[PDB]
């Protein structure tokens, strides 16, 4: 380890600048820096994991349509952005569900607390208020969903990893799907593990009644029916790990659509595949913590619409109907309608 | 293990 390396040098009295002189061969560190600070610099450099770097030979949207044409075995990684046009609000964007939950739930600190098992046991109401709004059986899938669906029908889709729990890909026709965070397909008692299908609890959910276990004693408060939604701290489904094992050496193109990639281990997928594999981002905001080759920024629907028209054939039969307005920032970044980075 | 974590 790098850490051990520095420890041993500390036992000897080594000057960190001696190690940094050839670890940073062209850079001398500012005079007013602590010795230990310098040693920490050494640790970070030595223990920096090999990262994928942006491919210099892939930049343009024309390059993107080229990849879409010639690639079989595509991985598409979707997030909440892909469903906001369907009528399902974001976490990241302006006026999410949290703005309305914080109104009469003062104890709810963040959107992520809805998927916190401890908070859930304390008060499951905010979760089930969310569940009613997002519950399957009420929304039509977007152009993106249809796009991914067509890719699968054409045999080009290796897999669609989704973080979404709206289960809209079932409607769209995306069969090669992995629901990385589970769904509302079943619900189970926290206490006795009594399992039940999605329908059994739906009634209670739309009546704003917390679905309770009918087998456990009625006085037992934690006897709640929780849908198989993966909560934080919990394990991702077996399918996820099994699929990534096969897919990591099969993929020849990665597309990320409508996600901020802030949740692991799904956010590690761009880091888990071969460095030469091209990576395209389709998203309202850029993601500086990753190195995408082509950055298409805006509403994923209007971008996908543009991509489909350029692809012709079956793809052009999907979209709403010339090109689409964008600001191009060389070498690889495009700003379409709807692009925004929200803050206040 | 890779557990669902906010990073
Ligand atoms: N429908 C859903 O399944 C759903 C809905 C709301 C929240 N969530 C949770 C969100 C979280 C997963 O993180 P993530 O999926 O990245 O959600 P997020 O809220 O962290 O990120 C959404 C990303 O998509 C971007 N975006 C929003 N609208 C568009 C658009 N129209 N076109 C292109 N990009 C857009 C947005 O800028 C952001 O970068 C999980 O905890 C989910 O359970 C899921
Ligand atoms: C200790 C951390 C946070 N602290 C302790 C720092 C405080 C100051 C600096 C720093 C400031 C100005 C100049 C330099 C310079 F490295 F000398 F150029 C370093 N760097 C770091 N740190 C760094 O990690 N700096 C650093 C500097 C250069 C390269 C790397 C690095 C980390 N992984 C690959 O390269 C990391
Ligand atoms: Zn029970």
């Amino acid at each position: 380890g790098p850490y051990t390396f520095v420890q041993q040098h500390l036992m000897i009295g080594t000057d960190p600048r001696t190690i940094l002189k050839d670890l940073l061969p062209e850079t001398i560190p500012p005079p007013e820096l602590d010795d230990m600070t310098l040693w920490q610099i050494v640790i970070n450099i030595l223990s920096e994991p090999p990262k994928r770097k942006k491919r210099k030979d892939i930049n343009t949207i024309e390059d993107a349509v080229k990849l879409l044409q010639e690639c079989k075995k595509i991985i598409v990684l979707t997030g909440a952005g892909v469903s906001v046009s369907c009528g399902i609000p974001d976490f990241r964007s302006r006026d999410g569900i949290y703005a309305r939950l914080a109104v009469d739930f003062p104890d709810l600190p963040d959107p992520q607390a809805m998927f916190d098992i401890e908070y859930f046991r304390k008060d499951p109401r905010p979760f089930f208020k969310f569940a009613k709004e997002i519950y399957p059986g009420q929304f039509q899938p977007s152009l993106c969903h249809k796009f991914i669906a067509l890719s699968d029908k054409e045999g080009k889709l290796l897999r669609n990893y989704t973080q979404n729990i709206d289960t809209l890909e079932q409607v769209a026709g995306i069969q090669r799907i992995i629901q990385c965070h589970g769904s509302f397909a079943t619900a189970s008692c926290l206490i006795c593990k009594y399992k039940v299908d999605c329908e059994a609890v739906r009634g209670d959910i739309f009546n704003q009644v917390v679905p309770r276990c009918p087998r456990c004693p009625a006085d037992e408060p934690l006897a709640i029916m929780k849908p198989e939604i993966v909560f934080f701290g919990e394990n991702l489904p077996e399918q996820f790990h099994r699929a990534m094992k096969y897919d990591k050496d099969e993929v020849d193109l990665l597309i990320v659509i409508g996600s901020s990639l802030k949740v692991r281990p799904v956010a590690l997928i761009p880091s888990s595949i071969p460095h030469e594999v091209p990576q395209i981002l389709i998203n309202r905001e850029p993601l500086p913590h990753l190195h995408f080759d082509v950055e298409l920024l805006g509403d994923c629907d209007v971008i996908i619409n543009e991509l489909c028209h350029r692809l012709g054939g079956e793809y052009a039969k999907l979209c709403c109907n010339g090109g689409s307005q964008y600001l191009f920032l060389p070498p690889n970044r495009y700003i379409f309608h709807g692009a925004e980075v929200y803050s206040d | 293990r890779h557990k669902k974590l906010l990073f």
